[PDB]
């Protein structure tokens, strides 16, 4: 024993226990989801209202990369911010050299390789976040989810954090019931519902819903936050479904 | 017992971190196979998409390194992609410096020397992956070269990697004992892929659908992966005889 | 310098004169301008003498190590790419002009390289102060599918044109023949059209002609021992 | 040097003469100035031969590495890599490059990159010392959406005049056709184009 | 201003039958001013002889450098360096200073101790080797030495004849150069004896 | 336990103990309160003395004409972080002729603190900060924790016994938010809030430290007889 | 991080000793014995090889006695590979001094330099020290014949006769018994071989086991000659002194 | 993303042992047998091609490597460590010798450079020793034929004949009985094949044995003609057929 005290040490299993411990920090965090729709992606997140003293709509969690990529994460919030900062540097250098904005699979590997690099040395700690991200590129819509190990895959629906099992079950129904696909405006409504349903795991404190979306038709393939009437319409839909 | 945490010798003359990196290799529970035709080199690998929420088109362990070279990985995807990006960079840098396409065996050697460094230098861990490089080399012809976490590499007439590698290996060994040749005597790559799939089915004792396999083919001057529909065509032909 | 290279049926041939100059005086009457890179890759050199020598030796050294590393016969394109990238880096300050030719698994090849790092592909080429004299001959007589016997004649003729008509070039003709599926044959002093004639007199002096102040034995050995 | 690239209905054609000079001496009379950075992205080179070769070799390397990771690069992307090298090293380079390529989405595209390292997307482009003599001719005779045969004639007639007046240009007229069909090399000898 | 002709001086080397000869003048000056009449330009490392003309500070520096290098060679190799190998060492060492060169004209002379073969070589300031059968010249009167050597020399001269030829080549070349002369030294080198002779010459 | 030797090591439950120990230094620090209305934002700080001969340790630091913070925990770490804020506020002014947004200032502190939690050799910052400011979107109050977590709030408190002041503000929320165009009443509410965290000691003239920033009010600190009015 | 695996090679024990130096000296105590004896007309260096095999090519072999320049030699006790790193440094230092001053390096200056390098490894850098003890035999025109020793601590001292490696306690007692100040090289040769013959762990002392050298100012016309003895010459001096 | 291992990973233990060197030597002991024998007119080096799989092409794995035209190497221990040492050995022969002197280094000095690289892995920061022992056979004009062994410590010794790895103790005894100073190269090859048969379990033929010689100059292998002084490489790797011929007269 002692194999779990240092990052980048293989255990006799062939496991990096420090990475598996980072996953526990992710499992401890709030619920965040991603839904791939017909011509884009939708991101949503649970924000726990610790106190009445929190200013509503101000502590924004979802982050934009370039103009076309949305990023949301569960776990250690600062680690997520550090990863997005790097993602922004990677997207900038890609655009600087190649002119075109970074494709989503290309962007996914940039984050992937960077996160994976933090499992190679004992002088660094793994990332304490799972990151759900994606957007619209020349080849269409893409949704990804990235783990502390550097592992990532493409997704139809993705979920992470404390309410992930609840969310995953709800996403799996949507995939089965909509093989031809889901519209962007539908995906916003469904995202609100899934966060509300996943809130049963964090049911002690009340919460604040935050949604964003990239869609070819609804946002011109740019990342935007869902605000005002469209947000309230999604909250009303979510509130109706739980009752 | 810190001789088990970093890459220094144990009293037995062993590197436990290298040995444990070999065990990480089988974490995916995927079996790969590579064979050589007359004009081609075929690599097949199991594809498992357990989650319905996954986009199955993005789930792959076969990488196009250069136009001529393909690489299948046995091991976790982050290390697989680490190795993939590096091999791509090395293959491109080679072509720029020396004016010709990097041979499969030379890339294998290069990646094996990089793996060797991680077994000798303490601050770098070994990658928990086995890399199988395939091409139709312009000098040596159809080529299979495999690298592991120890920094070992060698050429192969055919090879297999994964949890059930020994079953696949003995199946292939027995075929080449009959034919008494170093390759699959077959003109078209399509029939060499059919051989590869058939002998994996026989060795593993499992049937395959189009979505259970992943295929890579090396011909002269290109390496490419087959789509699900291209594999389906392969599976139909096997069943029909 | 007059260096040239041309292709024939199943090979490539290189030619060179043997003169080196320092200002207007001859520094060397028998210098080897056709250089060994690999067993079947050779390099004609012109320009700054140390530079062309040093750059070919360096690339030849790195080509040997590359061949050992890859377990392959080296290719002419590798020597070409390595030479041009090195020369480009130095922005012409390494004043070497080179004709690279050879045989490898890809076939036979013929390139030229300039000091600033530009390269050319050709069926017949010439470089150095005698290039124009040589190119005149090559333009007059070169054709496709030359025999080896015709190619050696044409190459040597192209070099001779430089020897006679260019003050920069002189003395002897060195040739190297690189044919497919055969050992490269290096033919130093292939022609010797400039042997010095016998002298009229012998200037050997009567012994004691030179006045001497002192004599001594020099100890060149290690330790005179007991 | 006389180089040009011309977009047309089916794609794009690059054209060049074959003369390389050291002062008034023709160092190479059969030069290939049409050079491949990708399957269907080519460039025409003018300026220092050393510089343009060094750049073209670096771009080919960058696009090969782009292709391994992200798939086939656009012509715009290729032009951007050329620009980046030319602009950032403008004090040490004498390079005037025309980048031409065929996508299926964008069809034929032509980008010109003059000495400064600026980029200009154009329907056609002309460059090199011999281009000065054909600005008048090319402007009057160019039409958009020409056929393949018309565009070959337009280039052949244009470079014929450029060769006729510029001592630095000459030899054969090489051309490279870039369409969905593939890549076709054409060559035209003096006895053909001089009598036009 | 021109570093190769501030101090002045000359070296010449010749081959004979089973022998070599190397010779040099003794002048060191500051342009027109004669400073020293004892500045020898020939050094030896075992049985390999090196003459050096050119800028005098580099002559001294290179002697010290090749003494250093041949001493370490001998300790590691457990044998004296040979002329052919030393020639390559000189060339290497000059070329590594390609863009800030030593302003010198070195000349190697010696007999290979195994093969018995006479050997001479010369270099430009950046290490280009001239490996002559007949003779090598260097210094501010190199044109004059070329003329003397090219007419006076014949192959296969006996040691005591070769002494006369090289001496007359040096003396008459030096007398036509303002910056050479002031005395001269001639080494006659055989396989296992070396005779050194100081020549009487005009002291202007 | 075994996983608290350095900041680079996760525990088996996904915790960073060195960060949590840094968080503990804040709880040992003296109480400070932050609150705001739409027009103004106020910091109130209970300064701590070593003994009766000593001075009271300064808690409030000015970052710009429109921004500053109060500290609780290691004061040298507050100096490093406030100096960084000063520079970032200054960079924004010199390069862009732009006053740094309070939200963006929070983001910069978060990222600076984060780097110290993921790399070996370094340690986390051992201090908590309450940043107030008035920018182009009005009054703002931020709470910085050295984990990296920064939070925009109407009101808060940090330090020893801070839960008393935090509960008061949670009740008073609807009242003090409406105190617009009245700096004295907003300070009164802050002084009344910090009084809920006192035990044994009371607010004296050299004990209390107040700061305010607002619409037509630069960030100014009141100490000594300037705060006697509010006692 | 990495701290976990650091042995800390450059620290004091509670008693004020350098752990790694002490343990390096323990290593050296198992190495083949080397003896240096200084006489009025020369110095003797004798040393015992460790790996008796009949198949070892002795005439081309060198594990103990190395040449630093024409005037200075060393006998090695410890790790040969470690000693060779230091030897090549010392060889370079001697040639640097010769290049600078145009005079052969004085023996003490060369010794001090090597000893300073060894010291550095004990005070900084976190690396293991060199597991080597040298006997320096040399001549210069200031002090004449000199013997020194250096050890992994970087401490050096001068000697009339000294041993390093195995059985030094026994060897130093024997040398202290039979050494005299008016002694000559031929007598010192005999003393060196007799001392090894008694201290050796082997059954008998033979030519194939020894490396032997002399520095004499008994060359032609008042020069100094370093003689590294060939195998046959060691065999002859063993018969002459009466050991075989 | 830092290399913080600036300290030695090989240190002296209280008994004076360098543990990591001893453990590296233990790894060499587990490795396959290789041997070297020196004749009057040559040197022979030999080893078993222990194939990890019959599907593997054992020809592609070269245990016996050319370092220079007149110097060859073989090993026992960890193969990857050997491969990188051969790469460095070939390079150092050029950078620290051929590019200076215009000729290949003599055997002893190339060995010395390899030894130096291995010693540095025994003292430098953040590295383990190389887990190999090398046998280096070579020829040069002034030293003649020679055979050297190099260990993980960096130490090297010249041998008339020796063996390393698995069955070295038995093999060294076998060589002591057979070796004399009047051996021709063919006699040494014959003795090498006899010695190696004792340590091999399975198949014993040209395909499972790797054997090379340092012998006469091979002008046929040079690749070119026209320079009388360059007479060709003395290193030659014996073919599968050439080994089998000598196994019939065994
Ligand atoms: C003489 C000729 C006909 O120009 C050839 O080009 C000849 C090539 C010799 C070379 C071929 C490859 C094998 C090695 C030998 N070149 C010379 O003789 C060369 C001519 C020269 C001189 C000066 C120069 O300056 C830009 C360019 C070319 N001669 C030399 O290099 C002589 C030996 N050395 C010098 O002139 C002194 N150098 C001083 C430092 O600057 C470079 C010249
Ligand atoms: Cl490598
Ligand atoms: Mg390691
Ligand atoms: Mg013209
Ligand atoms: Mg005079
Ligand atoms: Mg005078």
């Amino acid at each position: 024993t002692g194999y779990d005290l240092s990052n980048s040490v293989f255990s006799p299993d062939g496991r990096n226990f420090q990475v598996e411990y980072a996953v526990k920090a992710v499992e401890n965090g709030t619920t965040s989801i991603g839904i791939k729709c017909n011509d884009g992606v939708v991101f949503a997140v649970e924000k726990l209202i610790t106190s009445k003293l929190l200013v509503p709509q101000k502590n924004v969690k979802i982050q934009v990369v370039d103009r076309h990529i949305g990023c949301v994460y569960s776990g250690l919030i600062p680690d997520g911010r550090h990863l997005v900062n790097r993602g922004r540097e990677e997207a900038a250098s890609f655009k600087k050299l190649y002119k075109t904005p970074i494709p989503i699979p290309a962007f996914a590997d940039r984050l992937g390789q960077y996160v994976q690099a933090h499992t190679l040395y004992n002088s660094v700690r793994p990332f304490g976040v799972s990151t759900i991200f994606g957007g619209v590129d020349k080849n269409g819509a893409h949704l990804y989810m990235l783990e502390p190990s550097g592992s990532y895959w493409g997704y139809k629906g993705a979920a992470t954090g404390k309410g992930r099992q609840s969310a995953k079950a709800e996403l799996e129904k949507l995939v089965d019931h909509h093989p031809e696909g889901l519209s962007a405006r539908e995906a916003v409504k469904q995202a609100a519902k899934i966060i509300y349903l996943a809130h049963e795991d964090n049911k002690e404190k009340d919460f604040e819903l935050e949604i964003s979306w990239c869609s070819l038709s609804e946002t011109n393939g740019l990342h935007k936050f869902v605000k005002g009437d469209l947000l309230q319409e999604a909250i009303d839909f979510a509130q109706k479904e739980i009752n | 017992g810190y001789d088990r945490h970093i890459t220094i010798f144990s009293p037995e003359g062993r590197l436990y971190q290298v040995e444990y990196a070999f065990k990480a290799t089988n974490q995916t529970n995927i079996n790969s196979l590579a064979v050589r035709g007359k004009d081609c080199t075929v690599v097949i690998s199991q594809k498992k998409v357990p989650d319905k929420l996954l986009d199955p088109t993005t789930v792959s362990y076969i990488f196009c390194i250069s136009r001529t070279i393909g690489m299948v990985v046995n091991g976790p995807i982050p290390d697989a992609r680490n190795a993939a990006l590096r091999a791509k960079a090395e293959a491109a840098e080679f072509r720029y410096k020396y004016g010709y396409d990097m041979p499969c065996d030379v890339l294998a050697k290069r990646m094996a020397n990089l793996s060797q460094i991680y077994t000798q230098r303490a601050y770098m861990r070994p990658l928990g992956v086995i890399l199988t490089f395939v091409s139709v080399d312009e000098e040596l012809g159809p080529s299979i070269y495999k690298t592991d976490p120890a920094g070992y590499y060698v050429g192969y007439k055919a090879t297999a990697t994964g949890p059930k590698q020994q079953e696949i290996t003995t199946n292939l060994e027995n075929h080449f004992k009959k034919s008494k040749i170093d390759h699959i005597n077959e003109e078209s790559w399509e029939k060499v892929v059919e051989f590869a799939i058939t002998h994996m089915i026989d060795a593993l004792g499992t049937e395959f659908s189009k979505n259970d396999l992943e295929v890579g083919v090396a011909t002269k001057d290109k390496f490419f992966t087959l789509s699900a529909e291209n594999i389906e065509e392969r599976l139909v032909a096997i069943a029909e005889q | 310098t007059t260096i040239a290279g041309l292709v024939f049926q199943d090979g490539v041939i290189l030619g060179a004169d043997t003169r080196a100059t320092n200002d207007s005086v001859v520094a060397d009457k028998s210098c080897e301008k056709i250089h060994f890179i690999a067993p079947k890759i050779y390099c004609c050199g012109a320009g700054v003498a140390a530079d062309a020598e040093a750059v070919t030796q360096l690339i030849g050294s790195n080509i040997e190590l590359h061949s050992l590393y890859t377990s392959r016969e080296p290719r002419v394109v590798s020597a070409l790419q390595m030479l041009k990238q090195h020369l480009f880096k130095y922005q012409g300050h390494i004043g070497a002009y080179l004709i690279v030719a050879g045989v490898d698994p890809t076939g036979s090849h013929l390139f030229s390289i300039h000091a600033h790092g530009s390269t050319d592909v050709g069926y017949y080429l010439s470089l150095g102060s005698g290039s124009l004299a040589a190119m005149a001959v090559l333009e007059s007589h070169w054709k496709q599918d030359l025999t080896k016997e015709e190619a050696i004649k044409l190459a040597s003729d192209a070099i001779q044109a430089g020897i006679w008509n260019d003050l920069g070039s002189g003395s002897n003709v060195d040739v190297c023949v690189m044919e497919i599926g055969k050992d490269a044959e290096y033919l130093r002093n292939y022609l010797t059209p400039n042997v010095r004639e016998e002298k009229q007199k012998s200037y050997k002096f009567p012994r004691g002609t030179t006045a001497v102040l002192k004599e001594s034995i020099v100890n060149i050995c290690d330790i005179q021992e007991e | 040097t006389s180089i040009m690239a011309v977009t047309f209905k089916d794609g794009v054609i690059l054209g060049a003469d074959s003369r390389t000079t050291t002062g008034a001496y023709i160092a190479n009379r059969v030069t290939d100035k049409l050079t491949r950075v990708h399957d269907k992205i080519w460039c025409c080179r003018s300026g220092s031969a050393a510089d343009t070769q060094a750049i073209a070799d670096i771009v080919q390397y960058h696009l090969e590495l782009y292709t391994s990771q992200y798939g086939t690069p656009s012509t715009e992307t290729a032009a951007s890599v050329f620009k980046e090298l030319c602009y950032e090293n403008k004090d040490n380079l004498t390079a005037g490059i025309i980048v031409a390529g065929y996508d299926d989405k964008n069809k034929g595209e032509v980008y010109t990159i003059p000495l400064g390292g600026s980029v200009h997307k154009l329907p056609y482009a002309i460059a090199g010392s011999g281009s000065t003599f054909i600005y008048g001719y090319c402007d009057k005779n160019f039409r958009e959406n020409m056929s393949k045969e018309e565009t070959v004639d337009f280039i052949k007639h244009s470079l014929s005049q450029a060769i006729k007046w510029d001592g630095s240009s000459g030899g054969v007229i090489r051309m490279v056709v870039l369409t969905a069909a593939g890549v076709e090399r054409l060559i035209f000898y003096p006895d053909e184009y001089e009598q036009l | 201003s021109d570093p190769s002709s501030i101090n002045g001086g000359i070296v010449v080397a010749m081959t004979g039958k089973d022998c070599v000869a190397i010779a040099c003048d003794l002048r060191l000056g500051s342009q027109s001013l004669g400073v020293s009449n004892k500045f020898e330009k020939i050094f030896h490392y075992g049985h390999v002889f090196l003459g050096i003309t050119g800028l005098a500070t580099d002559v001294t520096t290179l002697n010290e450098m090749f003494r250093y290098k041949t001493n370490l060679y001998k300790l590691k190799e457990e044998r004296a360096i040979e002329p052919e190998t030393f020639t390559q060492l000189v060339s290497s060492s000059l070329y590594e200073r390609r863009f800030g060169p030593y302003f010198v004209g070195p000349v190697v002379a010696g007999i290979n101790s195994k093969s018995g073969k006479p050997f001479i070589a010369g270099f430009d300031l950046i290490g280009c080797i001239d490996e002559a059968k007949d003779f090598i010249v260097s210094g501010t009167a190199s044109d004059q030495l070329f003329g003397m050597c090219e007419s006076l020399y014949e192959p296969n001269l006996e040691p005591e004849d070769l002494f006369e030829t090289i001496s007359q080549a040096l003396l008459n070349a030096a007398d036509r150069d303002a910056l050479s002369g002031w005395g001269a030294v001639v080494y006659i080198i055989k396989k296992d004896e070396v005779v050194k002779r100081y020549l009487k010459m005009r002291q202007d | 336990n075994n996983y608290d030797g350095d900041t680079v090591t996760f525990s088996p439950t996904g915790r960073l103990f060195q960060v949590e120990y840094a968080l503990e230094a804040i709880k040992q620090g003296s109480v400070t309160v932050g609150l705001r209305s739409n027009t103004h934002a106020v910091l109130v700080a209970l300064k701590r003395n070593a003994d009766e001969l000593s001075s009271y340790q300064k808690k409030i630091i000015k970052c710009d004409e429109h921004m500053g913070l109060s500290l609780a925990g290691l004061a040298p770490d507050a100096r490093v972080l406030s100096n960084y804020l000063r520079q970032q506020c200054n960079y924004s002014s010199l390069v862009f002729n732009r006053k740094l947004a309070v939200e963006r200032a929070g983001h910069l502190l978060c990222d600076k603190a984060q780097k110290n939690t993921q790399s070996y050799g370094g340690r986390p910052y051992g201090v908590g900060l309450l940043i107030i400011g008035y920018d182009k979107s009005g009054a703002h109050l931020l709470e910085f924790q050295p984990s990296g977590n920064v939070t925009e709030l109407y009101g808060t408190a940090i330090g020893a016994r801070s839960q008393g002041a935090k509960t008061y503000l949670e009740r008073t929320l609807d009242t003090f938010i409406k105190i617009d165009g009245n700096p004295d009443e907003l300070i009164k509410a802050g002084v009344e809030a910090i009084s809920q965290s006192l035990r044994d000691e009371s607010l004296t003239v050299d004990n209390l430290s107040i700061a305010i920033v607002g619409k037509d009010t630069p960030f100014t600190i009141y100490d000594g007889e300037a705060v006697a009015k509010y006692i | 991080g990495s701290r976990r695996y650091d042995s800390r090679t450059t620290i004091f024990s509670p008693e004020g000793r350098l752990y790694q130096v002490e343990y390096a000296l323990e290593s050296i105590s198992h190495a083949g014995t080397a003896i240096g004896i200084m006489a009025s007309d020369g110095i003797v260096l004798a040393a015992e090889r460790k790996v008796t095999s009949t198949l070892l090519e002795q005439d081309t072999s060198t594990e103990k006695l190395y040449k630093l320049n024409d005037k200075i030699a060393v006998a090695v006790a410890g790790l040969t590979a470690d000693a060779e790193i230091l030897i090549n440094t010392a060889r370079i230092h001697a040639q640097n001094y010769l290049k600078t001053y145009n005079e052969d390096i004085p023996v003490e200056i060369l010794v001090r330099r090597l000893s300073d390098i060894k010291q550095g490894y004990t005070q900084h850098g976190g690396l293991r020290p060199f597991g080597v003890s040298f006997i320096y035999a040399g001549y210069d025109d200031r002090y004449g014949y000199q013997l020194y020793t250096s050890n992994p601590s970087g401490n050096y001292t001068g000697w009339k006769a000294i041993s390093v490696g195995a059985n030094t306690s026994a060897a130093q007692t024997l040398l202290q018994m039979d050494y005299k100040d008016d002694m000559k090289v031929d007598d010192a040769i005999e003393l060196a071989l007799k001392t090894l013959s008694k201290t050796t762990d082997s059954s008998a002392l033979t030519y194939d086991r020894l490396e032997f050298a002399t520095i004499r100012k008994g060359a032609n016309d008042g020069e100094v000659y370093q003689k590294i003895f060939k195998p046959q010459e060691i065999k002859d001096i063993l018969v002459k002194t009466g050991i075989t | 993303m830092t290399d913080r291992y600036s300290f030695s990973l090989t240190t002296f233990s209280p008994s004076g042992k360098l543990g990591q060197i001893d453990y590296a030597l233990t790894a060499v002991k587990q490795g396959v047998t290789s041997l070297g024998i020196k004749a009057t007119n040559g040197v022979v080096i030999a080893t078993e091609k222990k194939s990890s799989s019959p599907l593997a092409m054992s020809e592609t794995l070269s245990k016996v490597s050319l370092l220079t035209p007149d110097i060859g190497a073989v090993y026992s221990g960890m193969g990857p460590d050997y491969r990188v040492l051969v790469d460095k050995s070939r390079k150092v022969a050029h950078t620290s010798y051929k590019r200076i002197y215009g000729e290949y280094p003599p055997t002893k000095l190339l060995v010395s450079e390899v030894a130096k690289i291995m010693q540095e892995a025994t003292q430098s920061g953040g590295v383990r020793p190389f887990g190999v022992s090398l046998l280096i056979a070579g020829h040069d004009e002034f030293n003649g034929f020679s055979l050297y062994q190099v260990d993980p410590s960096g130490s090297y010794f010249p041998w008339k004949a020796t063996a390393i790895g698995k069955g070295s103790v038995a093999a060294k005894t076998f060589l002591e009985k057979r070796w004399n100073d009047e051996l021709e190269l063919e006699d040494a090859i014959h003795i090498a094949l006899l010695t190696l048969k004792e340590s091999v379990e399975g198949e014993f033929n040209g395909d499972t044995i790797e054997l090379a010689i340092i012998g006469d100059e091979n002008p046929d292998l040079l690749g070119y003609t026209g320079i009388p002084t360059d007479k060709g490489p003395r290193f030659r790797k014996l073919t599968s057929q050439e080994i089998n011929d000598r196994l019939e007269a065994l």
